[PDB]
């Protein structure tokens, strides 16, 4: 089994099930969260792990709401309906970037060039800086030009910038031969691919690592 | 205890 | 002294070069082609071309016919 | 699932409906709550939340008008309805915005591709920086594409960059276009044509600036 | 909804609704309320905000008489009607500008065209003086020349300048080219096009800012 | 709805409705109420406001009469009748008024501006300010619309501006109409014509001081 | 029908925003009449516009 | 409280 | 305490 | 100075 | 009939 991954923004209001023997834990990736707050009388225990999740219990059997709250600035609030079972993982994504003044240092104190190398060859590597966080990918990022479909993998942001991975998929038949510039959408800030392809043929699994603005346009 | 809501403030 | 931008325009009903609804002037723009390079982090840059503007904008009287 | 974002005016008045059971939260994007009021034993319980946020529980059962005070000196006042069930996020938001920052460019470019920059526009002026110092035109700086005659006229040099313009003649009679890749000699920094022009025609004569490398290694 | 704004002079008395449960707010767009009284055994209770309003509670049925004063000079009196239903909220208007001897050191201390300069791109932007403060618009300002019609926006006040903004709208089917001066009335002292207009076509909307000397005729 | 303005002579007695029930308000432009006597146990309860002004509430049933004393040495009688209803506002202004205040020009202009002015002033008087010192005419300063014919008469230099005087001469014999916009030359400060006359005949001799700037740049 | 080149954009370079007021008679503090007049500002500035296209 | 007032002066 | 308010003064 | 490792190459659709 |  995997947790349980939700995406709600700032606003988001989710009905989820919550569990009644056994704890259960709801954690942000990317925040460490610092208050929960229930209807009097509902949550029974609670507790902050080291990581930044929290472990709840709750004994009541009526639904009712919960408010999480991060360090950065964040609140998410879960509806939660009491159900007979085991514990349950919920994945809390932010789905509405944070603001994270300290990132934005570390962002402008050195050159534009070297900041998008950098946060590029991270996302082809794996080392991720550590100001940023993962954020719900943009559905719809980039321009698809004449036949291509695309799925989001995965996205990271700091205060001024975002990175977004795109696994994209020729339907046509025709084998299309693609540049850098076809993807442009206005609020994009560089394509790079990481399999460096002059063409790519029926059927292509191929994946572009896109960064934007954040909250730009 | 009316109206009273659980609000744990971690540190 | 202050500058005094404009040259008195070509020479109800009042022909005057001053008194009509001042204008702005273009500002210059130039391109500079970077030629290709390396930098210490061994990363190859081809930038493209620059446009800066050399001069910034200034008043003008517009002539009057 | 999404909060009902409401931008009411100033002293603007909206009917909402909250719950009766469960907590509501009423938050202000960019923007702090100082204060909350109410009819006196209508809200049993109001907290403060990180950031900007009022998460307020009322067991009353009748309509009631409350108000709502930020830290810019916005105040703003809420029909609030209880009704049995969730508990209801409002994203207060202001009508006209009052005041728009202008955001600087926060982007820095590379330190040679400003040196280059630099010196172009110096010499571009006439203006020749301290550091630079009047010497002879390299005989051959440049490429000359389609019989084109180029006649030294002036230069620069100083410790680590030179500079010369030489003035373009076209023999050919023939509508030309130019591209600065073309006046590429093994050795050059960067080529601009002072007159920005793209086809030159029978004597186009462009004046083009190229900064080489004095000291050259 | 949106706030009632009823501009009484400091003698003006006007005949409005308080409410009874939920409590109700006056502020005044300029000024800090500092003191508020009625007949004794008539206010439950009351309150001061930090914006600069009052908050105050009305638990009698007769009709009664309130005087607010503010901090700069003023004083205006409000007949309440105890009506039961929702918390009312009013815009307590100028309508006879201020006095307010600490603007008069800064409009004074720089010169005068610059100063008309400054207060014009204020209106144009509208990033408002720290002195100046809203006042009811005059309904008749400006001379109309031919055919306009004018209706009132907006009005801010200092001490001895004013600032008007002005909708006009041409009648006549022709066009009609207009000219500054044309709307020139004894007591204004700059007149100014947000759109710089040459003339105006039939059924124009082109609001012109106008600023007078304070008290002046 | 509005105050009742009320101009009654020093020593004046003005019967006015006040109500007994509500509080009422006297107050007086430009001046400070010190005192308020009335019969005894008249008046219940009298109470400073902002500025100038009276709250009194009597809840008397007989007409009564109240002298109301100012800052400026002003005794006003009112002779005041209670009334059930509305409590009653009152603006009470002087008769004849004892002074005059000469306001003063508040407005400064431009320093370039007073620089132009004054110099010219002092060339007309003939008094050479300190820096100024006596030198050559320029040959030719000015631009020579229809035949006139100008000759050196006199000039004289300082640090950031200079002056010439020039005599024009008439030949034309026809009526001539002068705009000093007429004789500008590219260089020109300010042109005067020392005799304020329109129009210029056969022989129109006027002078014309014409400030340049020395050390032009 | 390959190529291999980035998307060539040409600058913009919006112009500039100018507003003027006309200033009616006044006499000033050492009493000068300045019969009428203006004054010309700039409203909003210049500046390069992001290009919607890169093709 | 006879013809007494509410007059509260706020700081 | 009728007609009487609740005012909460966050910090 | 940054080095400069090409020489020009030898010498839609821009060449 | 239009001046400035």
């Amino acid at each position: 089994q995997s947790p349980a991954t939700i995406s709600l923004p700032q606003g988001g209001q989710f009905r989820l099930s919550i569990s009644n023997t056994d704890p259960n834990m709801i954690f942000i990736p990317g925040d460490k969260v610092t208050a929960i707050t229930a209807p009097g009388g509902m949550l029974a225990d609670k507790r902050l792990t080291r990581a930044g999740g929290v472990l709840f219990t709750s004994v009541a059997t009526r639904t009712f709401t919960i408010f999480v709250e991060t360090a950065r600035g964040q609140t998410f609030s879960v509806v939660a309906t009491p159900v007979k079972g085991e514990g349950r993982v919920y994945r809390l994504m932010s789905a509405e970037p944070p603001s994270r003044p300290e990132t934005r240092k570390w962002e402008t104190a050195q050159a534009y060039e070297k900041l998008l190398i950098s946060l590029n060859r991270a996302v082809l590597t794996g080392d991720i800086p550590d100001g940023y966080g993962e954020v719900k990918p943009l559905s719809d990022g980039i321009r698809l030009p004449g036949g291509f479909s695309v799925t989001p993998l995965k996205a990271w942001a700091g205060d001024q910038l975002r990175a977004d991975r795109y696994e994209l998929r020729n339907a046509n038949t025709w084998g299309v031969a693609l540049r850098e510039q076809d993807f442009w959408k206005p609020g994009v800030r560089a394509v790079m691919f990481d399999n460096n392809a002059q063409t790519l043929m029926g059927g292509g699994r191929m994946t572009v690592t896109v960064i934007r603005g954040n909250g730009e346009g | 205890r009316p109206g009273m809501m659980d609000s744990q403030e971690f540190s | 002294t202050v500058s005094t931008t404009p040259p008195v325009s070509a020479g109800v009903r009042c022909d005057n070069p001053g008194t009509v609804h001042p204008q702005r002037s273009r500002d210059q723009i130039a391109t500079v082609w970077i030629a290709p390079w390396v930098d210490s982090d061994n990363a190859f840059h081809q930038p493209g071309r620059v446009s800066f503007v050399v001069s910034p904008a200034d008043w003008v009287l517009p002539a009057r016919v």
